[PDB]
């Protein structure tokens, strides 16, 4: 049976540490995204881009954080810039996971290099519903069918992210669950080219214990949710494979200030 | 680029 003992309390404090860091590193939380998407917020109502006329009007009315004549490339470039920002936020989050900054720096880089796309699919789900995706820190909303309407190869770029999100969002995870789930993904001891695997697995084992407890406490209706989330971490591996294949097609078939 | 941004963000 489950007991409230010193070990369980340490796992709750680890979970709370990760939640607080997650809130700090990712300003637009799932709770705030859901409130925007269900019209249950007093914050500013997002502008909806559902066709070319509303895109042209949105470019001018939505206030994008980034200063080609082709719509599909302008949108893909906005996508690229947002991913650079997300890599930074994810790296800031990783620095808060107990043990991570004490690992060999090369292994810190390798964990993040192979982890950030899995975490990007994960965090995009928080911003997605059946209709579309929140953009520009919640100031805009771009529809799933408008993205699908963009010419090849851009039209199929976001489709697998929506597909994943439909199934993932049905698990009804909250920010406390996601904080730990993302930390487990980052501390994957099977990334290619790691030098010192055991210390990574040691941290992951503690994170897995914390995740399991979080899901039992937070999800009374789903006894095997832990197993279901490990299944999603497995799915994200083959899905990122397909994402990087499509990124290479774009890099060599089509034409960020921090990158200089 | 990805590695460069990670090393930048880690420092
Ligand atoms: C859109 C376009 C795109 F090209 C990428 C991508 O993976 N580019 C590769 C790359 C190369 C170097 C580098 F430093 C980073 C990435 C990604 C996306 C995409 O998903 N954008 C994005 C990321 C995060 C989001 O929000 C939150 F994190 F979910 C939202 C969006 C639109």
């Amino acid at each position: 049976h489950m007991q409230l003992n010193p070990e369980s309390a340490d796992l709750r404090a680890l979970a709370k540490h990760l939640y607080d860091s997650y809130i700090k590193s990712f300003p637009l939380t799932k709770a705030k995204a859901r409130a925007i998407l269900t019209g249950k917020t007093t914050d500013k109502s997002p502008f909806v881009i559902y066709d070319m006329n509303s895109l042209m009007m949105g470019e001018d009315k939505i206030k994008f954080k980034h200063i080609s004549k082709e719509v599909a490339i302008r949108i893909f470039q906005g996508c690229q810039f947002r991913s650079v920002e997300a890599v930074q936020e994810i790296t800031e989050y990783a620095k808060s996971i107990p043990g991570f900054v004490n690992l060999d720096l090369n292994d810190q880089v390798t964990l993040l290099k192979y982890g950030v796309h899995e975490i990007i699919y994960t965090m995009l789900a928080s911003l997605m519903n059946k209709d579309g995706v929140l953009i520009s820190e919640g100031q805009g909303f771009m529809t799933r069918e408008f993205l699908k309407s963009l010419r090849k190869p851009f039209g199929d770029f976001m489709e697998p992210k929506f597909e994943f999100a439909v199934k993932f969002n049905a698990l009804e995870l909250d920010d406390s669950d996601l904080a730990i789930f993302i930390a487990v993904i980052i501390l994957s001891g099977d990334r290619p080219g790691l030098l010192n695997v055991k210390p990574i697995e040691d941290i992951q084992d503690n994170l897995l214990q914390a995740l399991e407890l979080q899901l039992k406490l937070n999800h009374p209706e789903s006894s095997q949710l832990f197993a279901k989330l490990l299944q999603k971490m497995t799915d994200l591996r083959q899905i990122v494979t397909e994402h990087v294949q499509l990124l290479q097609v774009i890099k060599k078939t089509e034409t960020h200030p921090l990158l200089q | 680029g990805l590695e460069a941004i990670i090393r930048k963000a880690l420092m």
